[PDB]
């Protein structure tokens, strides 16, 4: 879930920038090149809350960039295997479920899911339901779930759920 | 989770959905007042808006409080207070390794205190 | 194999293929079926001001239809064009088509209802085993009495509400606990304050349906204060506490009973507003040629005033992100005053004033924070629906008007011309199986090679005989390029055929497979020959898949329609046409740039058409009879029925009605029709002539056929003397020649909205030979008016912003102004 970890990132910033201002522009440059980004060793980055400290900017022989080390507090989104989390699932199919935990999509198999409920077609809210509709998980249903195995594309990071545990359903 | 799988994120406080969301708005309210908010940024914040299991701060530090007397496992705190298990039984069946950690008394109790902070 | 499945059973292959699994009816749930069908699909005002391009009898009519579809398992085309008697006037084949969609939606809310009543009764079963909420008869009254799908979700909800939280119902993975707090306030059990307000919810369902109090407010001889001392807890320690526990619980049971979220359902059926505002990059990417601009802003737009597609419009420039909008019933006298009226006591004691405050914020809550938000939703969805729907009858229209077109008025031979600068060209066969190929590169000195290529036109004109030359409207170059042939044709015909479904032949990798050597514009020009023969063929053989289908233009939104119902649509207008035309088979067991046609007959398909003709093809004979199909050929009565008033034979190659629209199972009567123009002797005797057309007396026939045979057959007679008359009569209209509006629009590649006078433009200027004379990226020439105009002021060779002043369809004329006072206003 989410942490609150400090890391490092390293700003190259222009001489453009040189002028009264360039820890504002160091700053801004932070927020712009590291949120959003889905890095696989730190998880997904949501926000940076605070800087730390404006390292010392080391001027780069014959580049003319300045190189910054800067040490940041950012919330941080990395959903460990074995966890059980609150999804939100987005979109049916016959092959599972594809949800959205947040920042990460996910998915559940077909197997994945108890094996009492099934795909129901040709309703406008395509769903999974079982055979006497005791729960039904339509668009837009906060279910619980349990991520077992986070993969990582280092532009996207997806895991995949399953269903089977006290209580994984729908609320 | 059970046994940890990294080895960085055990000294890395650990944050509940709502004190994200009071995190994430704040950050908000902080640039239109002063460019666009990321994709990822933004629609982390409709799904931690859509689980603020506790809409007051107060409520919050309160919760984190309760379970920082109650001393588990700093991710522990975390994966119980938004998750508001409603049965003793309910958290345990979620947190495989909760189970054998704490008696079964006061998990009803602090349980409850979750579900009466919202 | 589900394959094999397919092509084993006897059921229409369209049958089988449907979603739903196909059964009976039993006159009962049939004519529920007509009544809901018809009030639910054909007398039903849009919200939205939908045009196109029936009667409360139709349900009888729907009636017949379903028996058919449900109980002779008839497809939509063979009850369309034979039993027309059942169905016409009012069902057309487009309304047999909505019958049988609607079908599909009442058998889903029947399924529905049906679990849904059986989950009712076992709860009623658990409750009686088992303050006190009852399953009275009253719930499974109004379950059984459902007719949408939203109320079968109200009725679902109203059940989640009160019974919901009840999983042991199963024992005779547990409940994740639900996000609203009602079921904590129920736990601490403010339910009875709850009941304390006056009213039940059903109660004030009444008085909103009655719109006056029905029912009276039942005060308590108390201060609702007084009341909350007796029900603090540690979940609400504070009297307000409970106060607001038990508003929000009044909040919740009003949202979640049927009748009060029926009729505000209703009214915002009747009396909802669209308000519409821009977010800060609609405030900037919004201009005049966006989309947006007629409905960057709004206010107070009534829901029933919207248009064709406005509604789709609003909704994708929300989802980029420009606008923020909301649908609300009250104005910018709010429909609340009516909620507080009628849940409200008039007695001015302290008490009764202070009960009714509490009753009116909590029917406030009820309203804003529950009821507005679901009901506006609804709304958005149904608005967005139906524009959909609108979208997809567009394309429908399309795919109609492009399939309605007759082959050939001058075996035809064609050659097609289409140019890309190397042009090709390529002549069609009698039957489509192209002769040869051929490259005649005209380019605009090289102004004396472009004669050569002439005199090669004429002397090929001279070899070969083509009817018709056609050349492909792709730039404006052909609209002189039809110069280039016009007058070699006094050493025949010529005609701009459109070429964007040539385009679609060039990349078609089926085409490619058909002609891996001849080069794009070569198999482009073969498709334009093929298409100028007869457009349905080459149609049902490019457009033979769902990418190739799609990847045509028939509307700009059409992107944002939901894909598998324009499937549908253009399938079915795809089946319609097939149909009414028929399909000559033993042409396309050897041809099989006619096979495509095959699976839209009806009843047979994409499986049995394939099967049909692997199996001639194990014989390797020719089908010279419908009866040589039914018993050598072993295809089952339902289907034969089907697909047999459609499958033509060739009678050349015996009973020759098989040429003819006239059913096997109705053989007897033709004859019997011939044998009163004096059998085997009149097989030719109205073939020969239609010698007197008033010798059959319709009326005499059709009421013996009612008395001795089966009754109402009055149009099947028409048809049939209609028929041997001419056999297989094309109805397509015969083919005209593109007006100047047409050509223009296929030339230029623009359409008349895109045409809009006032728009402001890039532009081009080459060369003037009096006032300003350029060049669109299009081709076409804009005229800069001297009345505008000096060779400083406006240079020559570059672009600058301008504004159409006046446009012309056959002159190209693109008049600008590029004045800056026309620029601005």
């Amino acid at each position: 879930m989410f942490y609150h970890i400090s890391l490092e990132h390293e700003i190259l910033l222009h001489p453009r920038y040189f002028g009264p201002n360039l820890l504002n522009t160091v700053k801004q440059k932070l927020f712009t090149e590291v949120e959003g980004t889905c890095t696989g060793k730190y998880g997904f980055v949501i926000a940076v809350t605070t800087i730390d400290n404006i390292g010392a900017g080391v001027i780069q022989p014959g580049r003319g960039f300045v190189l910054y080390p800067v040490k940041y507090k950012a919330i941080v989104f990395r959903p460990f295997k074995g966890e059980v989390v609150d999804a939100v699932v987005t979109q049916v199919n016959k092959v599972g479920l594809f949800t959205e935990i947040g920042p990460m999509s996910c998915f559940i198999s077909r197997h994945s899911i108890p094996s009492e409920m099934e795909f129901d077609p040709n309703s406008n809210p395509p769903c999974y339901k079982t055979m006497d509709e005791d729960i039904v998980i339509q668009q837009d249903d906060e279910i619980r779930l349990k991520i077992v195995g986070t993969r990582v594309d280092k532009n996207d990071i997806f895991a995949i759920g399953s269903l089977m545990d006290d209580y994984l359903g729908l609320v | 989770s059970q046994l940890i799988f990294p080895k960085e994120f055990e000294t890395a406080e650990t944050l509940l959905n709502s004190e994200v969301h009071m995190l994430l708005e704040h950050r908000k309210q902080q640039n239109e007042s002063a460019q666009e908010l990321s994709e990822v940024f933004m629609k982390t914040l409709n799904y931690t808006a859509r689980f603020s299991r506790f809409k007051n701060r107060e409520t919050i530090a309160s919760v984190r409080s309760l379970l920082l007397q109650k001393k588990l496992h700093k991710f522990e705190l975390a994966c119980l207070a938004n998750l508001c298990p409603e049965t003793a039984e309910e958290s345990k069946a979620l947190i495989p390794s909760l189970e054998g950690r704490f008696e079964d008394e006061e998990l009803q109790q602090i349980l409850d205190d979750i579900q009466t902070k919202r | 194999d589900q394959d094999n499945e397919i092509r084993a059973t006897d059921l229409p292959e369209r049958f089988q293929l449907r979603s739903i699994p196909v059964k009976g009816a039993e006159d009962d749930e049939l004519e529920e079926e007509a009544d809901w069908i018809y009030r639910n699909a054909f007398a039903t005002p849009t919200i939205s001001l939908q045009e196109s391009c029936k009667g409360p009898s139709t349900i009888q009519k729907i009636k017949e239809a379903l028996g058919f579809m449900r109980n002779q398992h008839f497809e939509v085309p063979f009850i369309a064009f034979y039993r027309k008697e059942y169905v016409e006037p009012e069902l057309h084949i487009n309304d047999l088509w909505r019958v049988w969609q609607w079908d599909e939606k009442w058998t889903q809310l029947r399924i529905r209802k049906e679990n849904l009543t059986r989950l009712f009764e076992k709860m009623q079963a658990y409750q009686y085993e088992q303050g006190i909420r009852a399953l009275d008869t009253t719930d499974m009254e109004r379950l059984k009495d459902v007719q949408s799908m939203d109320e079968l979700k109200d009725v679902y909800n109203h059940f989640l509400l009160y019974y919901g939280r009840d999983i042991p119902k199963m024992q005779n993975l547990k409940q994740a606990s639900r996000r609203d707090m009602y079921t904590i306030c129920q736990s601490a059990g403010l339910d009875g304050l709850a009941k304390k307000f006056g009213l039940t919810p059903e109660q004030f369902g009444e008085n909103l349906r009655d719109s006056y109090q029905r029912h009276e407010t039942e005060q308590f001889p108390a201060e609702p204060l007084e009341l909350a001392k007796d029900y603090v807890c540690s979940q609400f320690p504070t009297p307000e506490a409970v106060l607001e526990g038990a508003r929000y619980m009044v909040a919740l049971q009003i949202a979640r009973e049927p009748l009060v979220r029926q009729v505000l359902r209703q009214t915002f059926q009747e009396r909802a507003k669209l308000n519409i505002t821009p977010t800060k990059k609609g405030r900037k990417d919004v201009d005049e040629a966006h989309y947006a601009y007629s409905f960057k802003y709004l206010k107070n737009k009534p829901v029933k005033e919207l248009r064709d597609d406005q509604f789709l419009k609003i909704c994708l420039a929300e989802d980029e992100g420009l606008l923020t909008t909301d649908i609300s019933i009250d104005l910018k006298q709010t429909y609340f005053e009516e909620i507080k009226q009628f849940y409200y006591r008039d007695e001015f004691s302290h008490q009764v004033q202070e009960w009714n405050r509490q009753r009116t914020m909590a029917i406030e809550r009820a309203l804003q924070q529950f009821l507005y938000v679901q009901m506006a939703k609804e709304l958005k969805n149904k608005l967005l629906a139906e524009a959909k729907e609108y979208v997809i009858k567009a394309c429908s229209r399309k795919l109609y008007n492009w399939l309605r077109v007759a082959p050939y008025r001058p075996g035809i031979r064609v050659l097609g011309i289409a140019f890309s600068h190397p042009v090709f060209c390529a002549l069609v066969n009698g039957e489509g199986e192209v002769t040869d190929f051929l490259r005649l590169p005209h380019f605009t000195e090289e102004r004396e090679k472009k004669a050569q290529d002439i005199e090669t036109l004429k002397k090929f004109l001279l070899n070969k005989k083509p009817h018709v030359v056609t050349v492909a409207g792709e730039n404006r170059d052909a609209q002189m390029l039809i110069e280039d042939v016009k007058r070699i044709v006094h050493e025949i015909g010529v005609e701009l055929v459109d070429n964007e479904l040539a385009i679609l032949y060039m990349n078609s990798k089926k085409s490619e497979a058909e002609f891996r050597d001849y080069p794009p514009v070569l198999r482009q020009a073969v498709s334009l020959a093929r298409r100028i023969q007869d457009p349905l063929i080459e149609f049902a053989q490019v457009c033979s898949s769902d990418e190739d289908i799609l990847c045509l233009k028939f509307h700009p939104l059409q992107e944002h329609v939901v894909k598998e119902e324009l499937l549908n649509a253009l399938y079915c207008e795809f089946i319609n046409r097939v149909n009414e035309v028929g399909v000559d088979v033993n042409r396309a067991i050897a041809h099989p740039y006619s096979q495509a046609l095959i699976q839209y007959v009806c009843g047979l398909g994409p499986r049995k058409g394939t099967h049909l003709l692997k199996i001639l093809k194990q014989n390797n004979t020719r089908l010279e009879s419908r009866t040589q199909l039914v018993t050598m050929c072993h295809m089952g009565p339902k289907v034969f029925m089907n697909c047999a008033g459609f499958l033509k034979i060739d009678t050349a190659s015996i009973e020759v009605l098989d040429g003819s629209r006239v059913h096997p199972e109705t053989y007897e009567w033709a004859r019997k029709m011939a044998v009163d123009a004096l059998p085997a002797g009149a097989l030719e005797e109205i073939l020969e002539n239609p010698e007197r057309l008033k010798d059959l007396d319709l009326d005499a026939f059709a009421e013996e056929l009612e008395r001795q045979g089966y009754g109402d057959k009055h149009i099947t007679l028409y048809d049939i003397r209609a028929e041997l008359s001419c056999r297989y009569k094309d109805l397509r209209t015969a083919y005209r020649s593109p007006n100047t509006e047409e050509i223009f629009n296929m030339l230029t590649k623009e359409t008349p909205e895109t045409f809009y006078i006032g728009k402001l433009i890039i532009c081009n200027v080459t060369g003037i030979a009096i006032g300003v004379k350029t060049r669109l990226d299009n081709g076409v020439t804009g005229f800069i008016p001297t009345k505008f105009l000096p060779e400083e002021r406006v240079k020559v060779g570059m672009t600058v912003h301008c504004r159409i002043m006046k446009i012309d369809i056959e002159k190209f004329s693109a008049d600008l102004t590029c004045r800056t006072s026309d620029l601005m206003d």
